[PDB]
């Protein structure tokens, strides 16, 4: 139970009809009025659905392949070949963990430097073969450790972003849980980008942007509204291209639904991609992010 | 007119400090230059031309104060923005250069920094010129939220297609260059070039100690451990640096 | 009454032989996987009657006049029927046209000599002109050193068809199958587009005597396993022998080129 | 490998030879222009075992002897921008009489802490890795790449098979085969199998006339043939492992000359070979364009191999 559902506990209290009507009216109140502290919990949940929990749904024949050729393969991001309504394409993203023992496997969505050479190995097989990539961005960051740092995390992320950017395939992002800064823009650098209405997008943690301008970390909630991280603020930037509803109560709630959902946006935007030569698909990415940025000339 | 080291707290003179490039006659630390001196020591006299000197920072999330503190920064290091660019020579070879100072907003990248990056890279690109980048950043620059995070990729997309035009970049990282500009320009140079005990990551040492709950080691994070890494060409000492550049610029003038 | 029954190396149960190889060598008692034959390995990934041998003819040459050589192929190819180590042709799978080569270690080893470079050039060009995926089934214990450099130099000889194969926008499948050691593991065998092994298939350059050896310490139970490699990014997938074929087809598949 | 100072066993009547003219008038003299007369048959008429000891002489000049002969500016690089820079490959850019060129190659160590600190020469993944990375770096500004092959073999440790050494020797044959600059390499040391094939993949191959090109050590041969380890010596001589063997078989372009006595006596005139060869050879490619160039050693090598249709 979430803080913000405290009011449908207390109704529920006096239940065990008209209250029963308002329990009903009052849970779609809340669930239609969200607060973006209220959405970041939501994206925060163990039960947030993963990347491997929708792709069973969108794509047929998923097949999951492993490793970066390189070290290690990394369980925080997965990736494999399948189809979408019978075209051949290449899926990636961060895996959470669907409980804590998986979290643990998964460590907990966050990537070592060989997940995002994995990301990549994998990009760059669907590029040699014309296959469209979609990538699911699932993580609070990149994992700040002790091998990641030798094993040259920042040079991972940096290389995907500069041979994301000249692919010569479509690229379609979307993301289902947290975006947490440089470890989710390392898998970000796409033609097209999709929210889930309760994911973030963040140059930082709510926590760590509370710790470092007002030295209270307890003061996350202002900062994540100070930042502007929901998925409605990122599309009025203009830095995504489309908000997909979740069902009422989270994407959680109905997983088959959520999944249909993000198929259909997947199908329109690449479709909106469809006349492009590979060289303009790469200029498509070069012009989006180019132009990217707010100053006074 | 006197300056202390940081490090081995030894009081020199200002004037003879700069004439040794801020580099300690004592203890030999590395103290920080600023964005001017660092292109003074690294071109022929008169030959840096500056790009985009008056950019300056808008606050696209109106988040509170931020423009003041972009004003407080401005008068006390009498820059516009974190960052100058521009070209210059270098015995008589032309280069395209960005220096960021960790002073203003500890170097983190706003929106200027990065269009101001991407004009001078696109300039390269459009006129053939190799780039010197020179990267120094503290921290992510939160007051311009998504819109920071996506410089990154905003600056690779134009670094990218300089490299694709076959042309060079030699990324001399400074110190510190850690999280955005560490995760993107910083560790993608043809030539990637540090400076003695410069730190560089993608974390900070006390958010990695406390995640993994263990004490790191002394040298972790330093120019000289990135090189044992494999992240680093060279490590360059600052008495060296003009004629390691010159090498290098010469190696690579075209035809 | 012989031959019909098969005792498995690892767990010493006997089996029928019929049984055995309907469960394409796999032991049912203990899952060990039994190596299986060229011949039979392609039987297993092709469309019934769609295999084409090629240079099923070409024979080993003696170049460097090494003693006792010619003898030690001619005893290889009485006690295995086969010519040399390795089978080449094409072949369907679910009606999709692909380029293959099957190495036998039963066959000096699968020591990679001549003979084997070129047959694997040749199927490998073939599919190159054709425009077709190419899947290789390494098997190599050691060196063929009777041909000294010329055995190294296979290395390279197949590697720049392959480069060239792949340059050209086609797909290459490794399959490593059990061992895959030597200059098959570091030439073709670990630059597949998609990389392929058993369970505990031992895959590396250095064998495990050469290198506790040179370490001095014991290395552990599943050191260079196709587990063992998955765990170090360097297999897309272990694959158990009875999805193989159904692997085989979803791969052709998703990339068989829009033709015809 | 053979410590400083020890002689070899081809050499007893040198040494022979050497205390008599000590126990000396006419006659000692006539024995020092006997001995110098003996010298230089030996040293003329070199076995095949003997020059695989000369190749593995401690003092056998190095890759870092040569360069600084051979090539002006020399900037040496690091790292494979993966995991570690391995110390027994180094590479970098210099100039050869103007051009702008990468240089890679293994590096054994001078000395014996040197050695320990080189690893013998013997290359990790990272090392392949790293020299990928520089002839890449060349590939993309269109400078010729030489390489320097110096390495009894890839080393076989625990931790080089689980950072991928197959995987990084592979990666860099297809990738040094559909190269757009000229390659081109020399064998110095010894040319260890897959490990010195890794960075061997080239437009032209030298090799000095008493180095290696093996696909196993004669004791690893002798031992699997022949059960005895003892007989490296018939091992290597029925393998043709010497330069002179190679170049018949036509897997190599040229055997580059050692002064009288190996490399180690004179290194300054070696390396003088050495650049001289480079020049030439280089020189032979320049009409190739950057698709020709690559077709050039795909030739090279799918040519390789005899057998009976
Ligand atoms: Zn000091
Ligand atoms: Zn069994």
């Amino acid at each position: 139970m979430l803080d913000f559902e405290k009011p449908l506990f207390e109704i529920r209290n006096k239940i065990e009809d008209m209250l029963e009507a308002s329990l009903e009216r009052e849970t779609k109140k809340i669930y239609t009025n969200l607060k973006p502290w209220d959405r970041v919990q939501i994206a925060r949940l163990q039960e947030r659905p993963t990347t491997l929990d929708y792709i069973p749904y969108i794509f047929d024949s998923f097949m999951e392949l492993h490793g970066d050729r390189n070290f290690r393969d990394d369980p925080a991001m997965i990736g494999g070949i399948g189809f979408l309504n019978g075209r051949a394409v290449t899926v990636i993203g961060q895996q959470r963990g669907k409980d804590t023992k998986d979290n643990i496997y998964r460590n907990f969505g966050m990537a070592h430097p060989e997940g995002y050479r994995k990301a990549l190995r994998l990009m760059k097989q669907a590029e040699k073969f014309n296959r469209p990539i979609f990538t699911f961005i699932d993580t609070k960051g990149a994992y700040p450790g002790k091998a990641a740092e030798e094993r040259g995390q920042s040079e991972s992320i940096a290389t995907n972003l500069i041979e994301m950017a000249s692919l010569k395939v479509p690229v379609i992002a979307i993301v289902i849980g947290e975006g947490g800064s440089g470890g989710a823009l390392g898998i970000g650098i796409a033609n097209k980008v999709l929210m889930l209405e309760n994911s973030t997008y963040s140059v930082i943690s709510p926590e760590g942007a509370a710790a470092l301008l007002w030295k209270d970390s307890n003061l996350a909630k202002i900062a994540a509204e100070t930042m502007k991280i929901t998925a409605h603020d990122i599309k009025q930037l203009g830095i995504i291209d489309d908000v997909i509803s979740e069902p009422l109560g989270g994407a959680h709630k109905d997983i088959e639904q959520q999944a249909l959902a993000i198929k259909s946006a997947f199908v329109a935007q690449l479709d909106s991609l469809e006349s492009l030569s590979r060289d303009e698909i790469a200029n498509d990415r070069f012009e989006k992010f180019r132009n990217i940025g707010s100053y006074i000339e | 007119i006197m300056t202390k080291c940081p490090k081995c707290k030894k009081i020199m003179y200002t004037k003879e400090l700069a004439e040794n490039l801020n580099v300690c006659f004592n203890c030999d630390h590395h103290i920080a230059l600023t964005a001017y001196k660092r292109i003074e020591a690294i071109s022929d006299e008169g030959s840096f031309t500056e790009f985009d000197k008056g950019m300056t920072s808008a606050n696209p999330l109106d988040f509170p104060s931020y423009l003041e503190k972009i004003e407080k920064d401005q008068q006390k290091t009498g820059l516009k923005e974190a960052v100058v660019t521009g070209t210059a020579q270098l015995d008589g070879m032309k280069f395209g250069v960005a220096v960021m100072d960790s002073r203003f907003r500890m170097g983190s990248m706003g929106s200027v920094i990065g269009e101001k990056i991407c004009r001078i890279i696109d300039y390269c690109t459009e006129n053939r010129l190799p780039f010197i980048l020179f990267s120094a950043s503290g921290g992510a620059r939160m007051q311009e939220g998504i819109i920071s995070l996506m410089q990154m990729g905003k600056t690779s997309v134009s670094l990218k297609r300089h490299s694709d035009a076959g042309l060079l970049y030699i990324s001399y990282l400074t110190h510190p260059t850690t999280g955005g500009v560490s995760a993107s320009f910083a560790s993608v140079g043809d030539i990637n070039l540090s400076e003695p005990k410069a730190l560089i990551g993608f974390a900070g040492r006390r958010v990695i100690e406390q995640t993994i709950n263990e004490k790191l080691p002394d040298d972790f994070q330093t120019a000289e451990f990135l090189l044992e890494h494999g992240q680093l060409d060279k490590v360059v000492h600052r008495n060296d640096m003009r004629q390691t550049l010159s090498e290098i610029l010469k190696i690579h003038q075209e035809v």
